[PDB]
């Protein structure tokens, strides 16, 4: 079960920015002093 | 498959090279990361006095 | 030394880049012929055998053809070499701004 | 494979004969240069030379190599 | 009439993007550089180095 | 003489290769494309042919 809630006074969504943040291991596999570039949906740097 | 001495982070199972080649891979019971290498090759030269 | 970084560097590029090349496909369906082996009976996978064939030797010609013109070059760089030890180094050459 | 390189094995000759005569050719190349003379020569054991110093081309015999600190160096610089 | 004391949240959106890895000797991600951001990263990632 | 030797046994032997390459069927049912205009119809010869 659950309630409804009433009309109150909130605050608008701001905006931020992102700093270097997002980034994740695109595989299980491992790489030692190795630039590797791949294709994989990560977040962009300062957006 | 060689005894390495290079340790795995625990998530992740093979091992690849800057030529994209797995020569490292992790035995999936007690935990031991073993090496791959190419059996042998080569060719037969002939010294002819 | 620029000369002897570039030369190894590139001989050592396009050994990497005939070793990424072994990794390309060539337009079939796959890159190595194991699993079109596997996959595919040898009676209809010919075809992607053949081409797969085809743009390795097309690799390995351009490489050979690359390695001759750069065995070339280190061979007119070793004669200039050569002739500059013979008369430099084996005595006093009197032409100018040579030596 | 090989059953389908049999009808490319004169290509594959043709490219085996022309890295045989490219590493042969880069084996020659070294003995124009460097083997000029069939004489191996020493240095006196009192270096007087009237001033010159030779030290940095002549080799050193306080470390196991033959190689002289400029050649060392040199080997050093470059990978 | 409630409290819920004091917190905070972010929430993202992810987008495919190319991106070029640094990995250490402990295969441990360092840093990242993009190819579609600066004509410096561009450069960065293209050079592979 | 070794120099003025080379400079014709390597043009002899390639020579020899090219004269060679014609006897291999290159990934077809045959090397003379006499035999497939012969046996075969034009629109599957063709093919050989190229
Ligand atoms: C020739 O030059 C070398 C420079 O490498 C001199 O060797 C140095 O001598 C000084 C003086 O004792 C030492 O403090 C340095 O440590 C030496 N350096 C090295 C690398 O050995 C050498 O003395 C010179 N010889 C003459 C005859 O002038
Ligand atoms: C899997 O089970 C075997 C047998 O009990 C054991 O030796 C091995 O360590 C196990 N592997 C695990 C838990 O990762
Ligand atoms: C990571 O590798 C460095 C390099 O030797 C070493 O000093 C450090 O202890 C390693 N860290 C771990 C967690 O293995």
């Amino acid at each position: 079960q659950c309630v409804n809630l009433t009309t109150r006074t909130q605050l608008p969504p701001a905006y931020t920015n992102s700093f270097t943040r997002g980034v994740y291991y695109p595989d299980k596999v491992f790489r030692s002093s190795v630039l590797h570039s791949t294709q994989d949906l990560f977040l962009p740097f300062f957006s | 498959l060689t005894e390495s001495n290079k340790k795995f982070l625990p998530f992740q199972q093979f091992g690849r090279d800057i030529a994209d080649t797995t020569d490292a891979v992790r035995d999936p019971q007690t935990l031991e990361i073993l090496d791959i290498t190419p059996c042998s090759f080569g060719g037969v030269s002939v010294i002819t006095p | 030394l620029g000369k002897l970084q570039d030369v190894v560097n590139q001989n050592a590029q396009a050994l990497n880049t005939l070793v990424k090349q072994l990794s390309s496909n060539f337009g079939a369906i796959s890159s190595v012929l194991n699993d079109i082996l596997s996959r595919l009976d040898p009676p209809e996978a010919e075809v992607q055998i053949d081409r797969l064939i085809t743009g390795r030797l097309q690799s390995l010609q351009t490489y050979v053809t690359q390695q001759l013109i750069r065995a070339a070059e280190i061979r007119a760089s070793a004669n200039l070499a050569a002739t500059k030890m013979s008369e430099c180094v084996l005595g006093q050459s009197k032409r100018v701004d040579f030596c | 494979c090989s059953n389908l390189l049999l009808q490319y094995g004169s290509f594959c000759t043709q490219l085996n004969r022309a890295l045989t005569g490219i590493a042969v050719e880069q084996d020659k190349n070294t003995q124009e240069v460097f083997a000029q003379v069939k004489q191996i020569y020493k240095t006196p054991p009192i270096k007087d030379f009237g001033g010159f110093n030779f030290s940095q081309i002549l080799p050193d015999p306080s470390k196991p190599s033959k190689r002289s600190p400029i050649e060392d160096l040199l080997f050093n610089k470059v990978t | 009439g409630w409290t819920a004391g004091a917190a905070a949240y972010y929430v993202g959106y992810l987008q495919p993007r190319t991106f070029l890895l640094k990995y250490n000797e402990n295969g441990t991600i360092t840093d990242a550089v993009d190819c579609a951001l600066d004509p410096l990263s561009e450069t960065k990632c293209t050079l592979k180095s």
